[PDB]
Formats: structure tokens, sequence, C-alpha cells
């Protein structure tokens, strides 16, 4: 769930 | 009272949804009745009209492929788009990363239902924020799986819409589906829990305030929810078995992310 962890921490 | 934070928690999730989102409800419905002195969308109904209406299309291979391929990038920005509000709804950010995932895992597809039915009416919808309108009658006569695709979604929408929501409904109703604390797999559903109390509340009282003409409107978009559960199911499956059947296709990736263990 790497883009959503990456969407989240922007 | 608290009557008064609740309102703050409205008018905040209000502003938010206004920032995250680009098109509202009220400029689609503009756009979807005529009442605006800008020119009308451009109506695809028919391979011809995709043709001519191609260079309008938002994009950036049969017709049947290449239309989901567009739904599906304009589908890919609104869960950047839900994601974002998600953020900005008080206490989210503090639950668990794994949490916040899970929530919107199983959340983005009863918000993107939700969404839609803004931009749907019983016989089409509107594309590239306002620009296109693609009819029903066009996308139901696609070939299949990809005929009966939006269908559910236009029948839900007609449905849904009756209800005569605005976008200060729209931004709580959106929250209060975020925060569930029954989604598979929630490591710590008590403080989820308290945050969706929190929009209930902020949702009844809004509803009351906003609609005084509508008694019921909060039980009655309470039963909305719990159908879109079941309808999100189908939508699921039937994406899983495209990812199979079409090899030509490519799904996108942040799409994928969410099909992973669902259902
Ligand atoms: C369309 C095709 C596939 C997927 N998907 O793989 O999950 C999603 C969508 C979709 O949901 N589209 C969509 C969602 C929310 C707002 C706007 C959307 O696009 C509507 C649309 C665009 C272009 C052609 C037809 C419909």
């Amino acid at each position: 769930h790497k883009i959503l962890h990456r969407l989240l921490q922007e | 009272p608290e009557s008064a934070d609740l309102r703050a928690l409205a008018k905040h999730l209000y502003d938010s949804y206004i920032k995250s989102f680009p098109l509202t409800k009220a400029k689609a419905r503009a756009i979807l009745t005529g009442k605006t002195t800008d020119k009308s969308p451009f109506v695809i109904y028919d391979m011809n009209s995709l043709m001519m209406g191609e260079d309008k299309i938002k994009f950036k291979k049969e017709v049947a492929i290449r239309i989901f391929q567009g739904c599906q990038f304009r589908s890919v920005e609104a869960v950047q788009e839900i994601t974002e509000y998600a953020k900005s709804i008080p206490g989210f950010v503090n639950l668990d990363l794994n949490d916040q995932v899970t929530l919107l895992k199983y959340g983005v597809h009863e918000i993107i239902y939700t969404m839609l039915a803004s931009l749907m009416n019983k016989d089409g919808v509107l594309i590239s924020e306002g620009q296109g309108f693609m009819t029903r009658e066009f996308l139901k006569s696609l070939r299949k799986p990809f005929g009966d695709f939006m269908e559910p979604k236009f029948e839900f929408a007609v449905k849904f819409n009756a209800l005569e929501l605005d976008d200060s409904d729209l931004a709580i109703f959106i929250a209060v589906i975020i925060l569930s604390g029954d989604r598979p797999g929630l490591l710590n559903v008590k403080p989820i829990e308290d945050i969706q109390d929190n929009l209930l509340q902020a949702l009844e009282l809004q509803l009351k305030l906003n609609h005084p003409e509508s008694s019921q409107l909060f039980a009655k978009l309470l039963q909305k929810m719990t159908d879109l559960r079941q309808i999100v199911t189908e939508h699921v499956q039937l994406l899983q078995v495209i990812k199979k059947t079409e090899t030509d296709m490519s799904l996108h990736p942040l799409l994928q992310e969410i099909y992973k263990d669902l259902y």
C-alpha cells in the first residue's frame, strides 16, 4: 500500500 | 451549547470539501440544467460523438477499453482528492497510519459513488470537469463486461439524488462514511468511533437546520449508507473480473492497492 501510504504522508 | 461546536465542525468540513474537490454538486447541477451563461458540455452518445469529442476528453485499443481507461484516470484523481479531504477530518491523521489506510481502502468506492451521483442525472454523467456529458444509453450499450459497469452507479444516483442533499450536507456525510469503525482489519476501533459519533451528530444537526422542511432525512440518508456497502461489493467484484478477462487492459497501480484483499 505504498501509494496510499505516500499520499497519506504528503 | 454543544450545537455550536457541531456547527463549527460542519463549516470546517464544508470548507475542506470545497478545497479538496474541484467540481461541487452546486456547479454540476447548474451545468446539468443549463443554468449558466457558459456553453453546455459536449454530449457523447455514440462512437462518432466520442471521436468528435475525444479532443474534449480529460485523459492523458477499442472504444470500450478507451472509455474505461478515461473513467479509470479520473478515479485515481478522486482517490487523491478523497485522501486529502480525509486528512482534514479532525483527528483522522492522529489515528494509526495502518487504520488511516484501512478506512480509505474500504471508504473510497462508497464515496466515489457519492461523488458520481452529484455528476449524474437519469440520462447521463458530467465528465472532464463538466466539459463533456456522456450518456447512460451509450455507456449501457458498450460491450460486456463494460456496458454494465456504470449502470449500477446510475441506478444508485437517481435514488440518492432524490434526497436533494447539497454540498454542505455531503461534506459531513462523506466524513461519516470514511470513519466507519466496522471495517475489516482495523487495529484500534475506539478513537475512530469517537470521531464518527461527533460526525453523526454534526450530520443530524446539519440536516435539521439546512432542511427543516424534511424530517428523517437523517434516517433516510443512513439507510443509503448501508445499501452502498453491498452495492460497492458488486463493483469490487466486476473489477476483479475485468482485471483477469481483459489482458490488453492495464489497471492503474493505486487502484490495484485498493482491490487487494477486498471481499
Ligand atoms: C471508471 C472506470 C473504472 C473505475 N475503476 O477501475 O475503479 C472507476 C471509474 C470511475 O469511478 N469514474 C469516476 C469516479 C468518480 C468521478 C468521476 C469518474 O469518472 C466518470 C467517467 C469519466 C470518463 C468516462 C466515463 C465516466
